[PDB]
DNA sequence: GGTTGGTGTGGTTGG
């Protein structure tokens, strides 16, 4: 029952922005 | 927070701060799942052995925070609790089991720049995400260093899973389903954990499918911080999610 | 100061 526009930061992918320190999150996915 | 950062503004806009009316003291982090609720770990609320049993009227919920003491005027918004709902089955007696409990508020906080909910996994997206060696992220105003050995913002820190063989094998404290450990392991170089004040803080993920941020964990217990061997423990938000959807929609 | 530190052509915000 998810809410309709949860988990989007404003200031961040809401300008397609990334934040200092997310890639390393994506990376773990990668090579974890 | 222990081995962290400062969080960036808008880096965490579902960051709940639960504060103490009489006296002002910070008790505790949270998250804001929708615009009227709140999540939380449950020994935030009722822990009888430091003779804990907090009501509605002990505690407001303060919003779109960063720095940790000042009120940041025309940034946060502070709301007053309606109800509480601890989970049935939470066992504060042996080890914490079902840490978690819901907050509805009395009337629905507005979205800024610095107050957006973040999204409740689902069995697809659990069983994606939620696998050792996965890093998430935790943010919290705890102490920066164990007991014995406070920040002036928000931290935060990058954590990786761990799988239950080593996260069993770790403490004398009797694991349950409804929980998970994070936490570098004492040969990988890096390291940082949660600590103490830093429960109901959110452990988030961010998938990359949609982008979207999703809460996997809740800070429920550690032993001591950032010590190695040893491992924060989080409240497994999904396994609770059918308790979740339950307490709102009756409610 | 303030429901609030430190130092302002504010800042994540007035005055
Ligand atoms: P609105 O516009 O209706 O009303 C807002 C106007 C009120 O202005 C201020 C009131 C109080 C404080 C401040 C202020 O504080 C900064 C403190 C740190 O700077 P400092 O200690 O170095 O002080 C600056 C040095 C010069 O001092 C003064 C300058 C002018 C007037 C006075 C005064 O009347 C008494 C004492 C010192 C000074 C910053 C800005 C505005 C206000
Ligand atoms: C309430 C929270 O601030 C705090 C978070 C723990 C952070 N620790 C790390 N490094 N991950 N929780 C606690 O302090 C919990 C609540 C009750 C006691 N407790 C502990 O962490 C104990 N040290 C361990 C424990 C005791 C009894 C039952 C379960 C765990
Ligand atoms: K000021
Ligand atoms: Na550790």
């Amino acid at each position: 029952s998810g809410e309709a526009d949860c988990g989007l930061r404003p200031l961040f992918e809401k300008k397609s922005l990334e934040d200092k320190t997310e890639r390393e999150l994506l990376e773990s996915y990668i090579d974890g | 927070i222990v081995e962290g950062s400062d969080a960036e503004i808008g880096m965490s806009p579902w960051q709940v701060m639960l504060f103490r009316k009489s006296p002002q003291e910070l008790l505790c982090g949270a998250s804001l799942i929708s615009d009227r609720w709140v999540l939380t770990a449950a020994h935030c609320l009722l822990y009888p052995p430091w003779d804990k049993n907090f009501t509605e009227n002990d505690l407001l919920v303060r919003i779109g925070k960063h720095s940790r003491t000042r009120y940041e005027r025309n940034i946060e918004k502070i709301s007053m609790l309606e109800k509480i709902y601890i989970h049935p089955r939470y066992n504060w007696r042996e080890n914490l089991d079902r840490d978690i409990a819901l907050m509805k508020l009395k009337k629905p906080v507005a979205f800024s720049d610095y107050i957006h909910p973040v999204c409740l996994p689902d069995r697809e997206t659990a069983a994606s995400l939620l696998q050792a060696g996965y890093k998430g992220r935790v943010t919290g105003w705890g102490n920066l260093k164990e007991t014995w050995t406070q920040p002036s913002v928000l931290q935060v820190v990058n954590l990786p899973i761990v799988e239950r063989p080593v996260c069993k094998d770790s403490t004398r404290i009797r694991i349950t389903d409804n929980m998970f450990c994070a936490g570098y392991k004492p040969d990988e170089g890096k390291r940082g954990d949660a600590c103490e004040g830093d429960s109901g803080g959110p452990f988030v993920m961010k998938s990359p499918f949609n982008n979207r941020w999703y809460q996997m964990g809740i800070v429920s217990w550690g032993e001591g911080c950032d010590r190695d061997g040893k491992y924060g423990f989080y409240t497994h938000v999904f396994r609770l999610k059918k308790w979740i959807q339950k307490v709102i929609d009756q409610f």
